[PDB]
RNA sequence: CCGAGGGUAGGGCCCGUGACUGGGGCGAAGUCGUAACAAGGUAGCUGUACCGGAAGGUGCGGCUGGAU
RNA sequence: UGGGAGAGGGUGGUGGAAUUCCCGGAGUAGCGGUGAAAUGCGCAGAUACCGGGAGGAACGCCGAUGGCGAAGGCAGCCACCUGGUCCACCCGUGACGCUGAGGCGCGAAAGCGUGGGGAGCAAACCGGAUUAGAUACCCGGGUAGUCCACGCCCUAAACG
RNA sequence: CGAUGUCGGCUCGUCGCAUCCUGGGGCUGAAGAAGGUCCCAAGGGUUGGGCUGUUCGCCCAUUAAAGCGGCACGCGAGCUG
RNA sequence: GAAUGCCGGCAUGAGUAACGAUAAAGAGGGUGAGAAUCCCUCUCGCCGUAAGCCCAAGGGUUCCUACGCAAUGGUCGUCAGCGUAGGGUUAGGCGGGACCUAAGGUGAAGCCGAAAGGCGUAGCCGAAGGGCAGCCGGUUAAUAUUCCGGCCCUUCCCGCAGGUGCGAUGGGGGGACGCUCUAGGCUAGGGGGACCGGAGCCAUGGACGAGCCCGGCCAGAAGCGCAGGGUGGGAGGUAGGCAAAUCCGCCUCCCAACAAGCUCUGCGUGGUGGGGAAGCCCGGGUGACAACCCCCCGAAGCCAGGGAGCCAAGAAAAGCCUCUAAGCACAACCUGCGGGAACCCGUACCGCAAACCGACACAGGUGGGCGGGUGCAAGAGCACUCAGGCGCGCGGGAGAACCCUCGCCAAGGAACUCUGCAAGUUGGCCCCGUAACUUCGGGAGAAGGGGUGCUCCCUGGGGUGAUGAGCCCCGGGGAGCCGCAGUGAACAGGCUCUGGCGACUGUUUACCAAAAACACAGCUCUCUGCGAACUCGUAAGAGGAGGUAUAGGGAGCGACGCUUGCCCGGUGCCGGAAGGUCAAGGGGAGGGGUGCAAGCCCCGAACCGAAGCCCCGGUGAACGGCGGCCGUAACUAUAACGGUCCUAAGGUAGCGAAAUUCCUUGUCGGGUAAGUUCCGACCUGCACGAAAAGCGUAACGACCGGAGCGCUGUCUCGGCGAGGGACCCGGUGAAAUUGAACUGGCCGUGAAGAUGCGGCCUACCCGUGGCAGGACGAAAAGACCCCGUGGAGCUUUACUGCAGCC
RNA sequence: GAGCUAGCCCUGGCCAGGGUGAAGCUGGGGUGAGACCCAGUGGAGGCCCGAACCGGUGGGGGAUGCAAACCCCUCGGAUGA
């Protein structure tokens, strides 16, 4: 049936995408932790 | 006149429509319309406030003229009477000799052809806004200002009226459609007659899907739900209140007055609503 | 081919009968009240409506076949 | 053809008296009700009185043993629409008449449907009396209904 | 109680005997026929159906008879539910 | 040495289950160390509203070619979506951007919030909507509307000519819109041709034929033709369209008005450019100077912004046109023509799937377009087939039990069982015919029955064409023929009677409940006069609503019919300027500490002093509640009647052993041979009852009862047969579980149910196919039950707070 | 975190074929005029049958599955809430 993963390059760019964590409070502080932990990707790559 | 279907179908059999008779123009005109934002009930906080909204026909808003001291003096035609689907009244399409082009709520007997006009002066006729002080006691009237040039607020729907009763000073007494008596500044404007549309009660939606159409989403009992989400929530089997009927939010709901105490309108209303 | 009739299926009318139920008639000396005939002790009657153990009562309108 | 009398019918308008309620004033110890009472109402200011307002229903005197209508029935006043009817003249038609199974229409009150309206009155209902009882008669309350529009019902001591 | 699945049915049996029938008996208030009662006897047999989830029970039609109990109220790593 | 300990390694189960749709294979020839599995050929089978083809998402080199087979591939592998390498994606016109706006988002102004932040008109962003210029063919191993060929087109810049009051983010017009139904004319697509073109073919009894088989087109600028869409022309007035306006709107007059004219699309034709089959021969070549024509069917697509009807009344903005404003009128703009200029990103491949979402090359999920032919009444249904694509990445045998899916069955026909569960039966179309009841629609496909193929003859109407022929779509009448059977295969209701519940179509517990539950039109109560009530928010601000009592919120009831009784003492809510109580505050009789004193400081009675509570009324479609004992009639029995206690009032109408009745399978009647269920009654209703509605009700229901007919493998009662497994051989090879084991029966014993203890009995060692009584067998630290001063949801007149309201 | 699911907002798309035959309209009858009747036309509907599509009623299979909800047969809706 209709898995839970319905994959959609927009909708992922939208919602996880660097512009998104910036514009508040809270995801400036996802991208913080990502940074301190040494990530190498701080956000989803998406095609784009 | 409302019409009726043959029982042709199970829902047929109640179901009644507006005749429609009175109507002269079936396409609205393109200048006073705009699109009507539909809500679901959801504010800007995207939360519902008003449950059981969305879904209904889409519709385009019409400017309707709720001043009409806008112009003063200038007469104008009734060119057309208009379904709106926003309202229970009809509208008309007034053509104002200078040219410009308004709708205004169609009182009862407005006919195509006839002429109004709006001011101090004009003639007591059905179709004609003049400030409360210059009609006569006991005129009934529609699409009333509430404070002066603040716009028609009262007697607005279909069949509604308000009715004259006397002066005091600067204001006269009215019997709003709801029974209530109230005084209303004498410089607010009126207009002669009464709604029309008046058999707009009598239509019987006939079916579930007649209030789908109307934007209204199906409507869940109290007694319904659980305890979670009602106080009348919860019981085995079947139950009746078991405490004063009550909304969601837990305030009764059958008598509880809800009207602000120290309201300052409470020195001009003079007898509450009866019946 | 038609054809007595037999068969299948579905209707119409009538008669008999049926747990139980509705009132009706009748029956020397049952129980309750007293509605009507006298202004019958609230004049009566009346169509209708509502109510009451029961006769009845009351509302509305009508009749005199009502008295003084 | 010329006249007449009339609550004949329908629509709209509109006039005063009274009742109720509301507001203002003035005023105080009861008012109401009956055969007598009680319930009820009243010092939270009633009743009685004055002024103002609101609203519905019915039209006093004239009014009669009267008038009109086929009946049911119709009553303030005004205008409009409309029916019946009688008299005069003796002008026109030339028996074109009488009745009328069916049919069709009208049909008091109560009652029913959908809206409205609701002052007074009042089935049901509650209370107070009476009574052996009192699901009554009398008294205090009181909802349909009584009123309007449309649509039904089609009964009657619809009787001379 | 770090689980010994619980009513009824179906299937499959197997055992006890305080024996329902069939076999052998004594007594009889046993003429015969048919019964009653007790003794011996477990080899085999012990039907179909209506009602109810029913076990049981009642009823129909039969029968030589239409037995009663145990096996975790036998049997869900066999089925049903 | 144990912690169902942790990490790792390795065992057991075991050469066991399985190897992923039962669409299916066989042979020959090649390659190679090795071939059921790779390549080729012939034969066979499967899909064909797909299992074919084209888009969009998502994926991201998987595409093509060479060289490979360790691992990946459920076997094999020489093969591959795998390993290594090289190559491959070409645009002014396709899609997106340098254009527009939608919800929404963001946000100069402004508003709000301890901070973080929240809002917010304009504006800006935002598309699968609007707008905008490319069609056909050829070419590569792999791209093509992109390269090439042919014929077309758009915008920008500059110039020439001609014309005009030019000029905008401003005004206006337009863009610009629903649902169902639908006309005319076309196109796509399809069928037929005795006509045209073609390699061939004559078989096995016949046929050299009006034979068979194959094909008979596509794109196209201007012009023209057919069919449509859009659009009144002129003048005068003018105060409205937030400046101006010659535009637009409004008034008037004249003319044109089923028209015309102008304009714009579609289709046909059209210079020209292409394509072009079977068969044969090696993707190619030929066929071929290929032919390219006539008739019929015909869209849901096109003309289109077409027409009609209906109520639920159906985006915006730009492009475009017009108007004018600053300005400028040596400019600018419009038209025509010429030359120049024209950027960025995508483009491979998979795409109902082995490349996407499901850990897998996973029987699941995934939006749009095309989707041929014949017959079956129609159709995207069904059977078979075209183009195209496949045989599902283990096979070979065998022909046990048993399991699955399937076929048939003597006599009987529900005797099965909780239950006809399941499976039969019925089954499409045409005609005949059809009951109670009903809200007059319905019930209805009621029921029940007859017809159905093929052949010849006659014949009616519709479409095309011509009015005919021909073609085509519906028929009708007569006479025949054959079979067991004519919707001969496939697809395609079993029916009736009678109850309960819910009016109805709908909705629901994703993944154990689809229902009698929720919703529903409708009815009632109640709140709300608008900066409404109410809701979300600390607020600003929003929703309500650009609505206004015929409206909006809350609550119960639940189409409709006939109805909905009595109680206001308690709780609620509503009304009540009195009275009682009442906090801060007012007041300050009167005290007190200290100081020499002025003073400073403290306590403080009466009394005035809100809401709330008390108190007085009202109120039931507000929360709710609607009695007991005893007696009584000229047979008995039973009480219409009476007595008395109590209550705020003592349950009315209707219904009743009921979705409610304990006793209970109540009693009686019906149906049955037999009826704890069913239906009809009765009424001592344990414990119905009137909007948590009462009693009914036509129609409806994958709801739950009861009965009957039809028919059956449900059953008596089983039998046979088919295929996929099970079994044997070759290949690959798990799992839960497991203290270790050299692991029998009885009767006892034992923590009370023993392979393991005692006594006896029985028993050579080891497997394979089977069955499930035991190993208190397995998966799961019992969900029942209790315990823990363990947790969590929920309630309230438990306690105590808080928001909110007063 | 609403790429699953629930609701709503904006913008698009989809629903073979067959059946029933409402209003209206026209004509005819009817009447003083009417209501109304009949025929034709018409094409309404949370109408009917049935694919796609959306579901998930009963049974069987599956149950270390093809699958952490699937498969077969059957069945509901299918112009609308
Ligand atoms: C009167 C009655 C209440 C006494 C009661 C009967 C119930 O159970 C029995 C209790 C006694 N213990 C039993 C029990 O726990 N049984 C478990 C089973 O669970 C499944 S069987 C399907 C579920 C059934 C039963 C569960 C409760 C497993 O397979 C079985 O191994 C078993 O664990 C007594
Ligand atoms: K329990
Ligand atoms: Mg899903
Ligand atoms: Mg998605
Ligand atoms: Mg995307
Ligand atoms: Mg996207
Ligand atoms: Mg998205
Ligand atoms: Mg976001
Ligand atoms: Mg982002
Ligand atoms: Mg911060
Ligand atoms: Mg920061
Ligand atoms: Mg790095
Ligand atoms: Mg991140
Ligand atoms: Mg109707
Ligand atoms: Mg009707
Ligand atoms: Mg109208
Ligand atoms: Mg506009
Ligand atoms: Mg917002
Ligand atoms: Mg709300
Ligand atoms: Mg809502
Ligand atoms: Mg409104
Ligand atoms: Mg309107
Ligand atoms: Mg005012
Ligand atoms: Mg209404
Ligand atoms: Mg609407
Ligand atoms: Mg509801
Ligand atoms: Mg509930
Ligand atoms: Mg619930
Ligand atoms: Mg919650
Ligand atoms: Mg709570
Ligand atoms: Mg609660
Ligand atoms: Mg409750
Ligand atoms: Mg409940
Ligand atoms: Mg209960
Ligand atoms: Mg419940
Ligand atoms: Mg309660
Ligand atoms: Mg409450
Ligand atoms: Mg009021
Ligand atoms: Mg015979
Ligand atoms: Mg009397
Ligand atoms: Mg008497
Ligand atoms: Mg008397
Ligand atoms: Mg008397
Ligand atoms: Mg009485
Ligand atoms: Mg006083
Ligand atoms: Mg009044
Ligand atoms: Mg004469
Ligand atoms: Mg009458
Ligand atoms: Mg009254
Ligand atoms: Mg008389
Ligand atoms: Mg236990
Ligand atoms: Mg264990
Ligand atoms: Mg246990
Ligand atoms: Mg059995
Ligand atoms: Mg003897
Ligand atoms: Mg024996
Ligand atoms: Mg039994
Ligand atoms: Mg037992
Ligand atoms: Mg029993
Ligand atoms: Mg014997
Ligand atoms: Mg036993
Ligand atoms: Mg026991
Ligand atoms: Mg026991
Ligand atoms: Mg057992
Ligand atoms: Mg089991
Ligand atoms: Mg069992
Ligand atoms: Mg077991
Ligand atoms: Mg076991
Ligand atoms: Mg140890
Ligand atoms: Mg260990
Ligand atoms: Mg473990
Ligand atoms: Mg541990
Ligand atoms: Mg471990
Ligand atoms: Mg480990
Ligand atoms: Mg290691
Ligand atoms: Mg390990
Ligand atoms: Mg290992
Ligand atoms: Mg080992
Ligand atoms: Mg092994
Ligand atoms: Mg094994
Ligand atoms: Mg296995
Ligand atoms: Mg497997
Ligand atoms: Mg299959
Ligand atoms: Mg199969
Ligand atoms: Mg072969
Ligand atoms: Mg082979
Ligand atoms: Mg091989
Ligand atoms: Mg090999
Ligand atoms: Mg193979
Ligand atoms: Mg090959
Ligand atoms: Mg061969
Ligand atoms: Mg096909
Ligand atoms: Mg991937
Ligand atoms: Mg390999
Ligand atoms: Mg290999
Ligand atoms: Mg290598
Ligand atoms: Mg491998
Ligand atoms: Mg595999
Ligand atoms: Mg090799
Ligand atoms: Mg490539
Ligand atoms: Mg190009
Ligand atoms: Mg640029
Ligand atoms: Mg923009
Ligand atoms: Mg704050
Ligand atoms: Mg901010
Ligand atoms: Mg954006
Ligand atoms: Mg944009
Ligand atoms: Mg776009
Ligand atoms: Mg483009
Ligand atoms: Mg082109
Ligand atoms: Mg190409
Ligand atoms: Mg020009
Ligand atoms: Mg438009
Ligand atoms: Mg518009
Ligand atoms: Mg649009
Ligand atoms: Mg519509
Ligand atoms: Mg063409
Ligand atoms: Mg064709
Ligand atoms: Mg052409
Ligand atoms: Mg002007
Ligand atoms: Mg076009
Ligand atoms: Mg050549
Ligand atoms: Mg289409
Ligand atoms: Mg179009
Ligand atoms: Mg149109
Ligand atoms: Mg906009
Ligand atoms: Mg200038
Ligand atoms: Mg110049
Ligand atoms: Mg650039
Ligand atoms: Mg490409
Ligand atoms: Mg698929
Ligand atoms: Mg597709
Ligand atoms: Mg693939
Ligand atoms: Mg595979
Ligand atoms: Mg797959
Ligand atoms: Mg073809
Ligand atoms: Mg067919
Ligand atoms: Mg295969
Ligand atoms: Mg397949
Ligand atoms: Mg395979
Ligand atoms: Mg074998
Ligand atoms: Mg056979
Ligand atoms: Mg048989
Ligand atoms: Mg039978
Ligand atoms: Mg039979
Ligand atoms: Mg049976
Ligand atoms: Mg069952
Ligand atoms: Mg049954
Ligand atoms: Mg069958
Ligand atoms: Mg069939
Ligand atoms: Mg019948
Ligand atoms: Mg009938
Ligand atoms: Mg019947
Ligand atoms: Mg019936
Ligand atoms: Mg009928
Ligand atoms: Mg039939
Ligand atoms: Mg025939
Ligand atoms: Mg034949
Ligand atoms: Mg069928
Ligand atoms: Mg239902
Ligand atoms: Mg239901
Ligand atoms: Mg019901
Ligand atoms: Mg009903
Ligand atoms: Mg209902
Ligand atoms: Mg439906
Ligand atoms: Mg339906
Ligand atoms: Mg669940
Ligand atoms: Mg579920
Ligand atoms: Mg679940
Ligand atoms: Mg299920
Ligand atoms: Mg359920
Ligand atoms: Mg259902
Ligand atoms: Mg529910
Ligand atoms: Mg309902
Ligand atoms: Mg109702
Ligand atoms: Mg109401
Ligand atoms: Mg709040
Ligand atoms: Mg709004
Ligand atoms: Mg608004
Ligand atoms: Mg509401
Ligand atoms: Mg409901
Ligand atoms: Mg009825
Ligand atoms: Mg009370
Ligand atoms: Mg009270
Ligand atoms: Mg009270
Ligand atoms: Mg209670
Ligand atoms: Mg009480
Ligand atoms: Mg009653
Ligand atoms: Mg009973
Ligand atoms: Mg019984
Ligand atoms: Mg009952
Ligand atoms: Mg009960
Ligand atoms: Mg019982
Ligand atoms: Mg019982
Ligand atoms: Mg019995
Ligand atoms: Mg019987
Ligand atoms: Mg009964
Ligand atoms: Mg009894
Ligand atoms: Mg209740
Ligand atoms: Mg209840
Ligand atoms: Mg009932
Ligand atoms: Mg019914
Ligand atoms: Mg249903
Ligand atoms: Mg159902
Ligand atoms: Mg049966
Ligand atoms: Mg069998
Ligand atoms: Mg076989
Ligand atoms: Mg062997
Ligand atoms: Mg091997
Ligand atoms: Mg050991
Ligand atoms: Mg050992
Ligand atoms: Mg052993
Ligand atoms: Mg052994
Ligand atoms: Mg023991
Ligand atoms: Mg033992
Ligand atoms: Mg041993
Ligand atoms: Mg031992
Ligand atoms: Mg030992
Ligand atoms: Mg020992
Ligand atoms: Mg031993
Ligand atoms: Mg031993
Ligand atoms: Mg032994
Ligand atoms: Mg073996
Ligand atoms: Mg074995
Ligand atoms: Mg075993
Ligand atoms: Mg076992
Ligand atoms: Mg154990
Ligand atoms: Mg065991
Ligand atoms: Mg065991
Ligand atoms: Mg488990
Ligand atoms: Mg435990
Ligand atoms: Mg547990
Ligand atoms: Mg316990
Ligand atoms: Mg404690
Ligand atoms: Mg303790
Ligand atoms: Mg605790
Ligand atoms: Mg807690
Ligand atoms: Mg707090
Ligand atoms: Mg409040
Ligand atoms: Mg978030
Ligand atoms: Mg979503
Ligand atoms: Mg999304
Ligand atoms: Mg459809
Ligand atoms: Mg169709
Ligand atoms: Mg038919
Ligand atoms: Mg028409
Ligand atoms: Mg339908
Ligand atoms: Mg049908
Ligand atoms: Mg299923
Ligand atoms: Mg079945
Ligand atoms: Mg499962
Ligand atoms: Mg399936
Ligand atoms: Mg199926
Ligand atoms: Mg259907
Ligand atoms: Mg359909």
């Amino acid at each position: 049936m209709k898995r839970t993963w319905q994959p959609n390059r927009r909708k992922r760019a939208k919602t996880h995408g660097f512009r998104a964590r910036m514009r508040t409070p809270g995801g400036r502080k996802v991208l913080k932790r990502r940074r301190q932990k040494g990530r190498w990707r701080l956000t989803p790559a998406v095609r784009k | 006149a409302v019409k009726k279907f043959k029982p042709y179908t199970p829902s047929r059999r109640f179901m009644t429509v507006a005749d429609f008779s009175e109507i002269t123009k079936t396409e609205p005109e393109k200048s006073l319309v705009k699109p009507l934002k539909k809500t679901g009930g959801r504010n800007n906080q995207g939360r519902i406030t008003v449950r059981f909204r969305g879904g209904g026909h889409k519709r385009l808003y019409r400017i309707i003229d709720f001043k009409r001291w806008d112009k003063v003096g200038i007469p104008a035609k009734v060119a057309a009477i208009e379904y709106d689907p926003n309202r229970s009244a009809r509208i008309a399409l007034l053509h104002y000799v200078d040219g410009e082009k308004r709708y205004i709520i169609a009182p009862d007997g407005l006919q195509v052809g006839q002429q109004v006009v709006a001011g101090p002066d004009a003639p007591i006729q059905v179709g004609n806004a003049l400030p409360l002080r210059f009609i006569p006691v006991g005129t009934v009237v529609h699409a009333v200002e509430l404070e002066p040039k603040k716009g028609a607020k009262l007697a607005r729907a279909a069949g509604t009226s308000a009715q004259i009763q006397g002066r005091e000073g600067d204001y006269v007494i009215l019997r709003l459609p709801s029974g209530e008596l109230r005084k209303v500044h004498g410089e607010c404007y009126a207009t002669v007659g009464a709604v029309g549309n008046a058999d707009h009660k009598n239509i019987v939606l006939g079916k579930a899907g007649r209030s789908r159409w109307l934007g209204r989403r199906p409507h869940v009992r109290g007694a319904a739900m659980n305890p979670v989400d009602h106080p009348h929530g919860g019981g085995e089997g079947r139950a009746p209140r078991g405490r004063p009927p009550a909304s969601p939010w837990g305030w009764q709901t059958k008598g509880l007055k809800t009207r602000k105490r120290r309201k300052p309108s409470s020195r001009f209303i003079i007898a509450r609503r009866k019946k």
